[PDB]
């Protein structure tokens, strides 16, 4: 009954998908469909199935919804049978796996509770320590030479043994094994310990990791370090006891219609539009960057447009790199970057590596070191404390942000693309001004030669000056009053930023003309007669290219302008007669 | 892959070694002879081979298209075939081989039954000896014996086709053996032993210099009983004939044997039939016989390129053979003939049946920004679209009861301000479902579970305020 | 079942039986033959099997496992009526059949491939060390006393040992190392071979175990291949391979080549090509030229017996900081066939100083080689050689001179072959140029080395008008992107000439060389030192030798010579110090 009950629900299932998956009309995508999902797997024939929960829940009104969820558990088998059925069915080695997809909601890790189990479940983390995949029983085939053998089934929990029951016989028993490793079903377990996602953390619980085994495909589907959203598939594991949620459906989950961006936006979308037709804020936007700072423009600036873009690709060749690493070299703190990066804490994708010395834990086997801070900068403090040992690191990352892991657990390269904010000191507190960067700068070898901007910093007193900072400063500590107000509203500014992303400059002729000859007085205006540093070379325009999408993405144009031009070859200009030291 | 070595002063009496050459001839049987009379005349005829200005009739160098060329010397007596240059060290060796030979069959023949046999087989003496020479080595195409019995002087050239014989692992062997001369035994000679010989190729090797003598049984002879009808002039004049050879030899220019072209044809379709058999009714049980992959097997089985085209040729051929579906992507589908097993009866047959319809073609030849706007009306709308993630936010939630944050945050994830004012919109349309209460800590949220997420539906759709606010 | 007991039969029946080509039975043959070479090793045609008798090749596609068994058996039995004391010695013999196409390749194989005999081939990458099977587990416990039998586990599990002995707890089990049975065998990392790999796809390391004869015959740095049975084995996907078969997607195709030579016809295709080569710098047409030569070819080429000399081309890339030195190589890269791309040190896999070391944690110790075998026969790209440590250069000394790379370390003791050509980036010491001393002087590396790099790219120059011009435009045009052959044509293509055409020189005219070799050295003694030496001579020959490659020649042309020489010439020229000007006069006759 039970027995009936459960089959009636398959019954109504197999109808279900085997009833029309599909409405849409007309032009489409008119029915079936899933049908059509089982035919191009027939293509393929990789036996394993991916399906979307929403038209499920839809038909039946999800009473049908309702009882999957629920009893899913007790669902699977009768679920998986009549797929089998209706592959027989249409269809002529027999492993299936069915993975549901677009769940309503989503639920928080704490959020987990002891009603849910057995249950399907949603939940997006972040990834942690990713493990080997290794082969499983699924149903083994193990049972003694009395009198026959290898009985395929269970080992399921973690045990692994034994054969259950009916042993040997005629030996009957108890007896033990013996198990054919010629039958019985491998699978996956490649698992992983996932975090709860930063964000969220409720101060100041702090967060809470779980682990999950990927069994079938959706094993490898996975990247350390990464949000991504699971299907929940919850349950157990004995410890006693220990719930050990499980994953059918990986999600990396965690760009763009720049209108989907705006009807995601749509409240503020009204709002900032002004924005968007407001104007000189290139200003009030540089006038909104490190309020902490006295001057430090060129910085706030600096910081700004690191944020924004210059866009990945060639198919040539490197897809070109839209990334800009900043090089900010200084006396020292008293504000160092003491400042400028832990005010760069405020960020996304904000990777604050304090000192160097580390040591390379960052990319141990997430980047700790980048790939958290894909699409971001890795602040990292104290390069110097990088010593000898980071200057390998700075290749791969330099290079494709490829993460070559080898430990022989395998042999893995992980891409990546994270900006660079960075820094050192000098060689012997403020060396630079007679002495020549390069080598006042010392240690980054060759990586040196991969930073495209810098800005040296130095400090002399204008007691004027110096009282000005002075003043700022004191008002700071003066707890209030401190009317240090952006002249664009942060949050607003945060919002915006996801707004010049969406752009992606063009231009052409215009400024090509325009820059051209810029560079090539760039360039020889650089060159002769004397130098500040070198050199220049032309990895310079790169640059200035990188730099100049990143004026236009202030424009957002997103279009180029000779202006924008001009302005990147303005603050370059800067950097280097800086070098003249 | 033995290779022994004996004096022939020692096969000289005869009555010693005499069953020892024929026990490796029945194994190794080329084999290696050393230290006969001629010595360092054999280095002195090479001034006679440098004269290669004759025309063909059996005669003189053999130009064949193309670096190749075979110095073919017809025997003096026989009449009116003759071309005449100087190789008058050839003419020597002629003869200090004739002894050679009529002394090998002594070593082979007259181990079995009687020497008096063969006597006749060398007594016309009409066979014509080879200089041989290539141009200033892939030159060399997978060759057999023209004669019944080949002597020749050689540095290496040779190697082992693959094959089953001798040395079964049928990998190229090149042997070299200073102050010796190898022998080679003729095709028709095996049938002669019925069975008990071997043949050898050549292969490449930086000294273009060869030379051989290959001594052939009389013009009148038959072979056996099985060669009543086949004389060995017949048969062994044949091959020599086939060679090309090249443009003054086309003299005849008709078997039941291919016109080449059939019998390769022939080769193919055995070995289609062998790995079409091969995916179609093993590599799956439902391998479907794709032209591609069909290409590698056989492709490799052959070693030869195979052609869709040549299976054309085939269904040209045999076209009851196999069915062949072109399917999307173009790719062709080929399809055994509509009986579930084919056996290797089948096949068998069938291979049969192909070489009938062959031959019949044979005898047929015989016989013949505003965008901001846009995002306030299209939010406005989206104002529904809320309500149907909400409703079943819950509901694909199997809770129904919530942190009314939480499911805000998740919905707001998909698309604050805009999320929280649908909080108060539903709330609005829905005091039933969902309460909101201040308490001292906060204002709880009150969520009904069990409210009717359908009638909540279509209510929904109906007050928008009937979108009239 | 037992329904099996008729088939043996008829397999020793198609073995007896057995022969082809006058006879010969191949089979006896092959019995009697090992024999005393005693080999207990069968191998056998299956194109012989599959010709007899289907059903049983047959039987090996879908579960070769128990049928070899079964074949194994009768085979022993055979041997032993060949041979009657046989029955002692070694006591059993395993055929490793022959030829099942397939060659599922390596990345392409799924579950159905599972558990059946496939064929594949690939380059040997780490390797393990041997150990003897007979692989058995057993738990001494704790409390419950002992020995709790031995227990088969697992490839690779060892799992779980649930329950057993009193108890089963909390007097817990630990393994002895008493009574464990232990393999080694032939554990061997093998990946997807370069050459073939699709653009984007990496190559896939699959696992493969080696055992009894097959153990230790192979090197690693080495594309053979093997005919396995997939085995899911276990406890992840192991090839079980019962074959092993040494060395021996763009292709070269009929219609393909048949036109392609049309196209080889001109001769201006060489600049054309050398214009083809790295489009994206605007580059130098010299040092394009260089990399197109050696990525070429050369002859080999053996000089019977002893020494083959030097079919290959080390070209010296002397760059400059922010020279796209960097990436000219990576076009490469992306080009070639088979190659390496193995930078500075620290490194950028592989290593290119081969090793064996334990794998990682617990796996049998794979012998894994540096680039140069792996690139064997492929090409070689390494930069930043001053970054790299001694450790590695006395290896590179070593290849480059025997060319091949010896191993003696653990207890394996071997010389692979990397036939590998150089191509390196490297950085003049500090300054772009350092000085108008020699470049020797100029740059960091020792000449010994040096000598045996024949190609030196130098990189220059002081800034330039028209020159910033020219670039910044290109540049400039590039980055606003947001004559020469068809790359692809040109990909299939050199692969196809470097199969086909083996270009010969006839001595006839080319004595002149030896004057021009004269009337360089003399005159060279007089300014700079040496570099010339006869070795460079050899190099101008292998150079014309690529050229006559290019123009697909088969034999060598007064062209290629201009050529080389120029080429040659040029680059000695190019070294010197700035004497070198005074040098510059007497190269016209050169020009």
């Amino acid at each position: 009954v039970d027995d009936v009950t459960g089959e009636k629900v398959r019954e109504a299932f197999e109808q279900f998908l085997e009833d029309f998956s599909v409405q849409s009309t007309d032009t489409g995508e008119v029915e079936k469909v899933y049908r059509a999902q089982i035919e191009f797997m027939k293509i393929y024939d990789l036996n394993t199935i991916y399906i979307d929960y929403q038209h499920l829940s839809m038909r039946e009104n999800g009473a049908l919804a309702m009882a999957i969820s629920e009893q899913y558990y007790r669902f699977l088998p009768f679920l998986q049978k009549g797929l089998r059925r209706v592959v027989r069915k249409y269809a002529p080695e027999r492993v299936f796996q069915i993975s549901f997809f677009n769940l309503p909601t989503v639920h928080r890790i704490r959020d987990i509770r002891s009603e849910k189990i057995g249950s399907l479940l949603s939940i997006s983390g972040t990834v942690t320590r990713t493990s080997e995949v290794r082969p499983e029983l699924y149903k083994a085939s193990f049972t003694c030479d009395m009198c026959r053998a290898i009985v395929d089934n269970v080992e399921q929990s973690f045990k692994y043994t034994e054969p259950t029951f009916c042993p040997n016989p005629s030996c009957e028993n108890r007896a033990f094994w013996t198990l054919n490793v010629t039958r019985s079903r491998f699978l996956d377990w490649q698992k992983v310990r996932i975090q709860e996602n930063a964000n969220e953390i409720p101060t100041g619980s702090m967060p809470r990791t779980l682990d999950v085994i990927l069994r079938g495909d959706s094993v490898e589907r996975a990247k350390p370090g990464d949000r991504c959203k699971f299907t929940g598939v919850e349950i157990v594991v004995p410890d006693t006891y220990k719930i050990s949620f499980l994953a059918c459906h990986v999600i990396s989950i965690g760009r763009d219609q720049e209108v989907f961006l705006n009807s995601l936006s749509s409240d503020e979308i009204n709002e900032l539009k002004e924005m968007v037709k407001d104007e000189h804020i290139y200003d009030k936007l540089v006038r909104s960057i490190a309020p902490a700072v006295f001057g430090h423009e060129a910085v706030k600036k600096g910081i700004l447009l690191q944020m924004l873009g210059g866009v990945h690709k060639t198919v040539e060749g490197i897809k070109l790199r839209g990334d800009i690493n900043i090089c900010v070299v200084g006396d020292p703190s008293t504000s160092k970057s003491q400042f400028l990066k832990y005010v760069v804490g405020f960020a996304p994708r904000s990777v604050y590596t304090s000192g160097k010395a580390s040591s390379a834990a960052g990319l141990t086997a997430e980047a700790g070191a980048l790939m958290l801070a894909d699409n971001g900068i890795c602040c990292i403090d104290e390069f110097d404390k990088m010593d000898i040992s980071d200057q390998v690191a700075i290749h791969e990352a330099m290079e494709q942000q490829t993460i070559s892991i080898a430990k022989a657990g395998i042999h893995a390269t992980l891409n990546a693309r994270t900006s660079i904010l960075a820094a050192a000191n000098p060689v012997g507190g403020r060396y630079n001004r007679k002495l020549s960067l390069r080598g006042n700068l010392n240690m980054t070898a060759p990586i040196m030669s991969r930073f495209d901007l810098f800005f040296v910093i130095l400090d002399d007193c204008n007691e004027k000056i110096d009282t000005e900072l002075a003043s700022h400063i004191v008002d700071l500590h003066m707890k209030r009053d401190e009317a240090i107000e952006p002249p664009f509203s942060a949050e607003q500014l945060r919002r915006y930023i996801k707004y010049a992303r969406t752009f992606k400059p063009i231009l052409t002729k215009e400024a090509r003309s325009y820059l051209v000859e810029k560079y090539k007085e760039l360039r020889k205006d650089d060159a002769q007669g004397s130098r500040s540093s070198y050199r220049i070379t032309v990895r310079q325009l790169e640059s200035m290219i990188r730099l100049s999408e990143a004026i236009a993405r202030a424009n957002c144009v997103d279009e180029i302008t000779p202006s924008f031009i001009a302005e990147a070859y303005d603050l370059l200009r800067q950097s280097i007669i800086r070098v003249d030291v | 892959l033995r290779v022994p070595v004996i004096d022939l002063n020692r096969v000289s009496d005869e009555e010693q070694l005499l069953p020892v050459v024929r026990a490796i001839l029945l194994q190794h049987d080329t084999f290696l002879l050393k230290n006969y009379a001629n010595k360092a005349v054999l280095d002195a005829l090479l001034a006679g081979l440098t004269t290669k200005d004759l025309p063909d009739t059996s005669q003189g160098f053999d130009a064949n298209f193309v670096w190749l060329e075979q110095y073919i010397f017809d025997t003096d007596p026989q009449l009116r075939f003759d071309r005449k240059c100087r190789n008058e060290s050839l003419c020597s060796i002629y003869s200090r081989l004739f002894k050679l030979g009529l002394f090998f069959a002594q070593l082979c023949v007259k181990s079995v039954v009687s020497s008096a046999e063969l006597q006749d087989c060398i007594s016309t003496s009409h066979y014509a000896t080879k200089l041989t020479r290539y141009f200033n080595e892939r030159d060399y195409v997978t060759f057999l014996p023209t004669g019944v019995l080949t002597i020749f002087p050689c540095a290496k050239a040779i190697r082992y086709k693959p094959s089953t014989m001798a040395t079964t692992d049928n990998s190229w062997v090149s042997i070299d053996e200073p102050d010796c001369l190898l022998f080679h035994t003729g095709t028709l000679l095996a049938r002669w032993s019925q069975g008990m010989h071997t043949t050898s190729p050549l292969q490449i090797d930086p000294r273009a210099n060869i030379v051989s003598l290959t001594i052939w049984p009389p013009l009148t002879t038959p072979i056996s009983s099985k060669g009543e009808g086949t004389i060995a002039n017949h048969l062994l004049e044949q091959q020599i004939k086939a060679f090309p050879k090249v443009a003054q030899q086309y003299y005849p220019r008709s078997i039941l044997r291919l016109q080449d072209a059939m019998k390769f044809v022939k080769e193919l379709f055995t070995v289609c039939e062998t790995v079409l058999s091969l995916n179609a009714l093993s590599r799956s049980t439902g391998v479907p016989p794709e032209l591609h992959v069909l290409l590698p097997q056989i492709s490799s089985m052959m070693k030869r390129k195979i052609v869709q085209d040549d299976i054309l040729k085939l269904l040209t051929i045999w076209s009851d053979a196999y069915v062949v579906e072109l399917n999307s992507r173009g790719e062709l589908t080929m399809n055994l003939p509509k009986r579930d097993n084919l056996t290797t009866l089948t096949n068998k047959s069938r291979t049969l049946a192909f070489v009938e319809r062959a031959e019949s073609w044979y005898q047929q030849v015989i016989a013949s920004s505003q965008r901001q706007k846009r995002y306030q009306q299209f939010l406005a709308m989206k104002m529904t679209q809320v309500f149907d993630i909400l409703f079943s936010l819950t509901r694909g939630q199997p809770y129904t009861e919530t942190y009314l944050s939480s499911l805000i945050v998740d919905s707001l994830q998909d698309s604050t301000k805009e999320a929280s004012e649908i909080l108060a919109g539903l709330q609005g349309i829905l005091p039933m479902d969902i309460s909101v209460h201040q308490v001292d800590g906060g204002l709880k949220v009150y969520r009904w579970n069990s409210l009717d997420k359908n009638r909540f539906s279509k209510l929904l759709q109906i007050h928008k305020s009937k979108q009239q606010d | 079942p037992n329904v099996s007991r008729t088939i043996a039969r008829e397999l020793k029946s198609f073995l007896l039986e057995y022969t082809d080509e006058t006879g010969r039975s191949v089979y006896g043959a092959r019995i009697r033959t090992l024999g005393e070479m005693n080999s207990e090793s069968l191998e056998v045609n299956y194109r012989h099997l599959a010709e007899s008798k289907a059903i049983l090749a047959l039987f090996l596609a879908k579960c070769p496992e128990e049928m070899l068994k079964i074949f194994d058996l009768v085979a022993m039995e055979a041997t032993e009526l060949h041979y009657p004391d046989y029955a002692r010695i070694h006591s059993e013999i395993h055929v490793r059949i022959s030829d099942f196409p397939t060659i599922y390749s390596l990345r392409e194989l799924r579950e159905s491939n599972l558990s059946s005999l496939v064929r594949v081939t690939g380059v040997v990458t780490r390797r393990t060390g041997v150990f003897p099977q007979l692989k058995y587990v057993k738990f001494n416990c704790l409390k419950c006393g002992s020995i709790l039998g031995p227990f088969f586990q697992d490839s690779n599990e060892e799992i779980r040992i649930s329950f057993c002995t009193n108890c089963k707890s909390k007097g817990p089990f630990r393994v002895n190392g008493e009574k464990t049975v232990y393999r080694n065998y032939q554990r061997v990392t093998l990946q997807e071979a370069p050459g073939t790999v699709p653009p984007g796809r990496l190559p896939r390391h699959r696992e493969v175990i080696l055992l009894a004869d097959l153990v230790d015959v192979s090197k690693p740095g080495e594309e053979v291949e093997v005919t396995g049975i997939y085995k899911n084995n276990y406890d992840a996907t192991i090839i079980e391979a019962n074959s092993i078969k040494r060395r021996e997607v763009f292709s070269w195709t009929e219609e393909e080549e048949r036109e392609f030579r049309k196209i080889s016809r001109d001769r201006g295709i060489i600049d054309k090509i050398i214009s083809s080569m790295a489009p994206s710098i605007y580059g130098h047409r010299d040092i394009k030229t260089a990399v197109a030569c050696s990525l070429f070819g050369g002859v080999p080429k053996n000089v019977n017996g002893k020494h083959s000399i030097r079919g290959d081309i080390n070209v010296l890339l002397l760059g400059d900081p922010g020279t796209a030195k960097s990436q000219i190589l990576k076009y490469v890269e992306k080009t070639a066939h088979r190659a390496v791309f193995a930078t500075g040190q620290g490194a950028s896999a592989v290593g290119l100083t081969a090793s064996v070391r334990k794998d990682p944690i617990t796996k049998e110790w794979t012998l894994e080689g540096g680039a140069l075998v792996l690139a064997d026969k492929g090409v070689c790209l390494i930069d930043e050689f001053d970054k790299m440590n001694d450790q590695d250069r006395t290896s590179i000394h070593e290849a480059m001179e025997q060319q091949s790379i010896s191993i003696s370390k653990a207890g394996i003791v071997t010389t692979l072959q990397a036939r590998c050509s150089i191509i390196a980036a490297a950085n003049p010491n500090g300054g772009r140029y350092n000085s108008t001393l020699p470049l020797a002087q100029n740059v960091s590396l020792t000449e010994p080395i040096l000598s045996r790099f024949d190609i030196l790219c130098v990189v220059r120059d002081l800034v330039d008008e028209e020159a910033d011009e020219r670039l910044a435009t290109f540049v400039v045009d590039s980055h606003v992107r947001s004559s020469p052959i068809p790359q692809e044509l040109l990909m299939k293509y050199i692969h196809y000439a470097r199969t086909k055409i083996y270009p010969k020189l006839h001595q006839m005219d080319m004595d002149k060389v030896s004057r021009v070799y004269a009337d360089l050295r003399r005159e060279s003694i007089s300014t700079g030192s040496f570099p010339i030496t006869v070795r460079h001579l050899e190099s101008i020959l292998r150079i014309a030798e690529s050229f006559a490659k290019m123009r697909l020649s088969e034999f060598v042309s007064s062209y290629d010579l201009d050529r080389a020489i120029k080429v040659v010439v040029d680059s000695f020229v190019d070294a010197q110090k700035v004497s070198v000007r005074r040098q510059l006069r007497r190269s016209f006759a050169i020009y």
